[PDB]
């Protein structure tokens, strides 16, 4: 059985049964039922979330190379206002969380269509909808679920090193990758700052503090840049 | 069989090693009564998590004030917030008071008669304020990852940590209060200080703490 | 018997002779733990083990190449071509992450003997561990461990322990005066009544700090001597 540590013994909560269960939870956060039921529905969407994030970023970035993906909130004029267009995002996303939290805590409940009375999502899991949502599986279902919860974690870890890479550098994914490539053993973190009793290094913020938008001045500061090494 | 504060000294009787973090410390014998011990248990322990949350603050706000980013000292952070944003000192603390009571005074009715906040005459919340040991509030308010009502020993574990972290985080805050009284600057500018030179920069050194150096 | 190390003394009840080089030498009564008496057994092979490496190195390079410190070869301006001035950063990483595996790997096999002996992505290649701190197999391919093991271990143990005591040696030689062990050695030769440690101590050729490209890394001697 594949674990996150080769001959550990995994937890008593854990016992290989939801997909991608590699016996690893040092905090047991997940030993509750209820935490476990919430937290995969949580995870679920944390992957499919960041999986869309990290492949919009690097699209935006190949077809647009002058456009930075953290200025991209920034430097995008649409004749949709922005008050306007958060108001449709709000009302959107804010109709389809409240039909995701109540199959949650009420499975079988929203799996019905409220304008037509014939459409109704077939009998499913939690956290996974299917029907309407799903329909092309090619591929086995738990070799597959397997394959989005692996891609997701490492989509997940990939927006935060965008994250920082942009904060850090002030450069994208691609661009950071090309000039990682092209002096190694200098742009890595560990070239850019270190820390010794005598002394504390830390690499530049190179996102501006305050952001003008509209005559506003949105405030971008750098993720704890005081704990920064 | 446990270890004790005093290796050789018989623990006390109303120290038995029930409790979390009990090393059969108590010379004065304040705690022999059990109402006693039950109350100075609930009060160490919303000491030890002020404490903690103390602790945190100061040295982030000194990590901050280290490196270029302009946070002001603990000990001047009342004033610059007070004097940089238009807000009333007074009555931010009757509004903290306020808050502060309200929660207290839950929390003392709920010590008095264990269990009688769970009645549901609190917006209708029953099982947020049932409580689950003394100074131990467990529900899904205080506890929403539900790591008391799972896994006994890791339970436990955690309950050793948090008094072992609370103990250590009060006897820190008591540092900070004597570092600034003594040197005058703030916890991390007193380490750097210490750092730059262990041997000739210390307490032995200060000229305050020892007057006959 | 074997011979402990001193006349007239009784060895410990948990020193019975298992274990290679043992000479009944326990004086702070460290091994009545078997836990940490393991702990300690395995501790004590990776300082042997990297203690002959390290003496081994220190004299090859001496001998290789006189004229560069030991002490200052870890400057990136001694560094040989094509690595000098190269970034220690990059150079630091690539340790971690090396070092990081390997270490992982190796206290997991200890937390839990015979389980991580199979290559995790070439499935069958494994290697046979007889014991806990030798592994053997791919980390001893001439094969020499197929006879007598326990006289070998034993060899292996007293040059770890003699090796530890040399490097140590070299460390304070080069601080109390500031070169090599073989220079000293022939400097000694040259005046063994001017040049020991009678007066050699009391002197720290070690400065007070070094400043490696941006950041300054303090340094120290092991006594309080005279920078
Ligand atoms: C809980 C401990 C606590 C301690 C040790 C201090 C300590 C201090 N505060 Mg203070 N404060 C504390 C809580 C609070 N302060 C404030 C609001 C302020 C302001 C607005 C100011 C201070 C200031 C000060 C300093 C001047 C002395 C003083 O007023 O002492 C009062 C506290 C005690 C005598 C100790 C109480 C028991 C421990 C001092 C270093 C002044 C400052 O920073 O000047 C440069 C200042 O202007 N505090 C609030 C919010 C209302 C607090 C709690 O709710
Ligand atoms: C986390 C999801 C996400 C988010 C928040 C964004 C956000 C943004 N993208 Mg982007 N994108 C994404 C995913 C995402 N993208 C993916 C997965 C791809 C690969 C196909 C792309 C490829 C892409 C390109 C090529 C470009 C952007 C651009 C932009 C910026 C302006 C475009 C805009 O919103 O105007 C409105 C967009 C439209 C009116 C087009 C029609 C929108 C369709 C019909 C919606 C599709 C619905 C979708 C399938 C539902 C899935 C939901 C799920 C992701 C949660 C904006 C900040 C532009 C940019 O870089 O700015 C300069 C741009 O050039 N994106
Ligand atoms: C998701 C994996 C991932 C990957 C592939 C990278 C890759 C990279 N990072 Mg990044 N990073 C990551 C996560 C990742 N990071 C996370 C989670 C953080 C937050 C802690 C950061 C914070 C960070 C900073 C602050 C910086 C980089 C920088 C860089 C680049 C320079 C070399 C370097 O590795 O520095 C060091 C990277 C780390 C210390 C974190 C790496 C740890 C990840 C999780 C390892 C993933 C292991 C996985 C098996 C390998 C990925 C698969 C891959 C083969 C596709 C490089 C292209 C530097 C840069 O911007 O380039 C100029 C830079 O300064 N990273
Ligand atoms: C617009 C107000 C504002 C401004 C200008 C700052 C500015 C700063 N914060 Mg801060 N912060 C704020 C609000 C603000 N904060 C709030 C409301 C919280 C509570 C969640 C925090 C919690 C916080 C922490 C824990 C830390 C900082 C730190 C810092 C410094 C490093 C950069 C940073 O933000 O890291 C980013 C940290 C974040 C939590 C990002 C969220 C902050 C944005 C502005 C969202 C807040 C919007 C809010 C609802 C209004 C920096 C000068 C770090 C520091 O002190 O250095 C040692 C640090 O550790 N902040
Ligand atoms: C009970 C302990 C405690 C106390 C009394 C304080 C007190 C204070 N903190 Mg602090 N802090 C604490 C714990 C504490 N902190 C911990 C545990 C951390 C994480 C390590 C921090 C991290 C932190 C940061 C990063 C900052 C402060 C700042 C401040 C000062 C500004 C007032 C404020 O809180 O902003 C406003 C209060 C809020 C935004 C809370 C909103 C309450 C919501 C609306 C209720 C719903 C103030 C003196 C700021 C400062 O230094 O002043 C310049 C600052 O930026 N704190
Ligand atoms: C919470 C533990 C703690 C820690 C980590 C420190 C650390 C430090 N203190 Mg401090 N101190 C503490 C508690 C602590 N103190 C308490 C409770 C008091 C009130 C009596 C003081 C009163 C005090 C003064 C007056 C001064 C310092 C000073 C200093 C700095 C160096 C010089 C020195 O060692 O003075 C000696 C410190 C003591 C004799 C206090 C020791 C008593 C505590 C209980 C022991 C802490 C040791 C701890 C258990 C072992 C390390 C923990 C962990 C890493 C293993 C240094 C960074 C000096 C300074 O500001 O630098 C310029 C200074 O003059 N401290
Ligand atoms: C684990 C013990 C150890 C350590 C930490 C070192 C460390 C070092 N050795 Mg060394 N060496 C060792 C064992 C060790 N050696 C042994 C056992 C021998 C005998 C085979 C040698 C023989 C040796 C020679 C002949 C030289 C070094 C050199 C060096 C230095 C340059 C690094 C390098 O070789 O470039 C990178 C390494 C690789 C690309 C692989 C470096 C500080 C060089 C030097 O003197 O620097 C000035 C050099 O000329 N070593
Ligand atoms: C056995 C007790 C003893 C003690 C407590 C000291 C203490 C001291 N010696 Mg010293 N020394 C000793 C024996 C001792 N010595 C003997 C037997 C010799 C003859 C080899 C020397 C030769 C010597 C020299 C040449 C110097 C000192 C110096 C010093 C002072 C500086 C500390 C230092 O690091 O220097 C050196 C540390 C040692 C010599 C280690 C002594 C350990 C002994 C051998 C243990 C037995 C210090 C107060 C220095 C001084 O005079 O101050 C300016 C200095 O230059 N000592
Ligand atoms: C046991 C016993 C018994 C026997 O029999 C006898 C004897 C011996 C006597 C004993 C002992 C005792 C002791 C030791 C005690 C101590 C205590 C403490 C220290 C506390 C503290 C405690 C402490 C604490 C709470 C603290 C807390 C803190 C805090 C909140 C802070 C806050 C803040 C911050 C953040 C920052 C800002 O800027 C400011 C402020 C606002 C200020
Ligand atoms: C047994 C016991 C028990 C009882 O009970 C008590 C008592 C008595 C206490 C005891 C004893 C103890 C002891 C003796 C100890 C010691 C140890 C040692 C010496 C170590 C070293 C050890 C040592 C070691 C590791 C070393 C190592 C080394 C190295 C790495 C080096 C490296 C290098 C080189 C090559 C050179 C170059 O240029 C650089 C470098 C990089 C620098
Ligand atoms: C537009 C007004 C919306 C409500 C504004 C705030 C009113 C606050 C009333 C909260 C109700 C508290 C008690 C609620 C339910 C009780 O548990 C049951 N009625 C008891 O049977």
């Amino acid at each position: 059985r594949p674990l996150w540590l080769p001959g550990s013994t995994p937890p008593a909560h854990l016992k290989g049964d939801l997909p991608g269960d590699f016996g690893f939870d040092p905090l047991g956060l997940g030993a509750n039922a209820e935490s476990l039921k919430w937290f995969k529905e949580s995870e679920l969407v944390h992957s499919r979330w960041a999986m869309a994030a990290v492949a919009g970023i690097l699209v935006q970035e190949i077809v647009r190379p002058d456009v930075f993906w953290y200025n991209a909130g920034k430097e995008v004029e649409s004749p949709l206002g922005p008050l306007g267009l958060l108001a449709v995002e709000f009302f959107l996303m804010h109709w389809v969380e409240v039909r995701r939290w109540q199959d949650l805590r009420k499975p079988g409940s929203v799996d019905q269509d409220p304008i037509f009375s014939q459409y109704k999502l077939p009998p499913h899991e939690v956290g996974y909808p299917g029907g309407v949502f799903a329909p092309f599986i090619p591929g086995d279902l738990a070799e597959l679920k397997v394959k989005e919860i692996k891609n997701g974690r490492l989509a997940m870890l990939a927006f935060v090193g965008f994250v920082m890479a942009a904060q850090v550098t002030g450069k994208g994914p691609i661009a950071a990758l090309q000039e990682h490539l092209a002096d190694p053993w200098g742009t890595t973190i560990f070239s850019k700052a270190a820390v010794v009793p005598g002394q504390a290094v830390a690499p530049p913020c190179k996102i501006p503090a305050s952001v003008s938008y509209k005559g506003i001045e949105i405030p971008t500061p750098c993720f704890l840049q005081g704990l920064w090494p | 069989v446990r270890p004790v504060w005093f290796p050789g000294n018989p623990p006390p009787a109303h120290l038995d090693g029930s409790l979390a973090g009990d090393y059969g410390f108590d010379p004065l014998f304040l705690g022999q009564e059990p109402q006693t011990l039950k109350w100075y248990v609930q009060a160490e322990l919303v000491h030890g998590r002020f404490a903690m949350l103390g602790a945190a603050g100061i040295i982030l706000t000194s990590i901050g004030a280290k490196v270029g980013l302009g946070f002001p000292e603990w000990y001047d952070a009342g004033k610059v917030v007070v004097e940089k944003n238009n807000i009333d000192f007074p009555t931010l603390m009757v509004i903290q008071f306020y808050l502060m009571g309200w929660a207290e005074t839950k929390r003392w009715y709920d010590f008095k008669n264990p269990g009688s906040q769970a009645d549901g005459s609190f917006l209708g919340f029953t099982e947020e304020f049932k409580g689950l040991e003394n100074g131990y509030p467990g529900g899904r308010f205080f506890d929403p990852m539900g790591l008391s009502r799972g896994d006994a020993a890791k339970y436990q574990e955690y309950k050793q940590k948090e008094v072992k972290n609370g103990r250590l985080a009060m006897i820190a805050c008591l540092g900070f209060a004597a570092q600034y009284a003594a040197t005058g600057k703030g916890p991390l500018d007193n380490l750097a200080d210490h750092l730059a030179d262990p041997n000739h920069v210390n307490f032995a050194t200060n000229g305050v703490s020892i007057p006959i150096a | 018997d074997r011979k402990l190390w001193a006349p007239g003394v009784v060895a410990p009840e948990y020193l019975k002779g298992d274990l290679a080089g043992d000479y009944g030498w326990d004086p702070l009564g460290l091994g009545a733990d078997p836990t940490a008496l393991k702990w300690y057994r395995q501790s004590e092979l990776q300082h042997a083990r990297w203690a002959m490496l390290g003496v081994a190195g220190v004299l090859v390079q001496e001998i290789v190449k006189p004229d560069v410190y030991f002490y200052e070869a870890g400057l990136p301006q001694n560094l040989p071509e094509p690595f000098t001035n190269i970034n220690m950063g990059g150079l630091l990483a690539w340790e971690f992450i090396l070092m990081h595996w390997v270490e992982v790997r190796r206290w997991q096999d200890y937390k839990n003997f015979g389980s991580v002996n199979e290559d995790p992505i070439f499935k069958g290649n494994k290697v046979p561990n007889p014991e806990m701190g030798y592994p053997g197999g791919i980390f001893d391919p001439f094969g020499f461990s197929k006879g007598n093991l326990k006289e070998l271990q034993t060899k292996e143990i007293k040059n770890g322990r003699l090796a530890m005591i040399a490097y140590m040696a070299f460390i304070l030689q080069a601080q109390a005066t500031g070169k090599g062990p073989l220079a000293a050695l022939s400097a000694h030769l040259s005046n063994p009544f001017g040049n020991n440690i009678l007066k050699n101590i009391g002197t720290c050729t070690v400065p007070h700090s070094v400043d490696v490209q941006g950041l300054t890394i303090p340094l120290t001697c092991l006594w309080p001597g005279s920078q």
